[PDB]
């Protein structure tokens, strides 16, 4: 549902948070087409405690 | 699988993550749900009720 970082929930603007094994990405729901999680991917809002299902994950900065 | 069963072939989708892109359809932001979805649970079986 969202992806935890420095505290923060990270929440997709458009697509959905996926992985193959290890690495994580946020794609479409229409076609699969994995980028690597970026500040202008995400944003955050809150904390790592009110949502339920929350992965610890690093985000990329540019 | 949520509305995708309609259009073809029926990709599974985490209930809790199917109404996230429910709100979203409704100009409401996803975070809104996942702060608070268990009010929205108990307010929803509660109707049913
Ligand atoms: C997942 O994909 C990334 C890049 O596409 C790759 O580096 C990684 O090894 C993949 N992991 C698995 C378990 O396939
Ligand atoms: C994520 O990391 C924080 C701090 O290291 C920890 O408190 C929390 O339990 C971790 N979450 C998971 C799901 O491992």
């Amino acid at each position: 549902p969202a992806i935890c970082h420095d505290g923060k929930a990270h929440f997709p603007r458009e697509g959905v948070f996926v992985s193959n094994g290890t690495h994580w990405f946020v794609t479409q729901r229409n076609f699969y087409e994995p980028q690597i999680i970026t500040t202008d991917n995400t944003f955050v809002s809150g904390n790592c405690d009110v949502v339920i299902g929350i992965v610890n994950n690093t985000v990329y900065d540019p | 699988s949520g509305w995708t069963f309609g259009a073809g072939a029926a990709l599974q989708i985490p209930f809790a993550m199917q109404m996230a892109y429910r709100f979203n359809g409704i100009g409401v932001t996803q975070n809104v749900l996942y702060e608070n979805q268990k009010l929205i649970a108990n307010q929803f079986n509660s109707a049913i009720g």
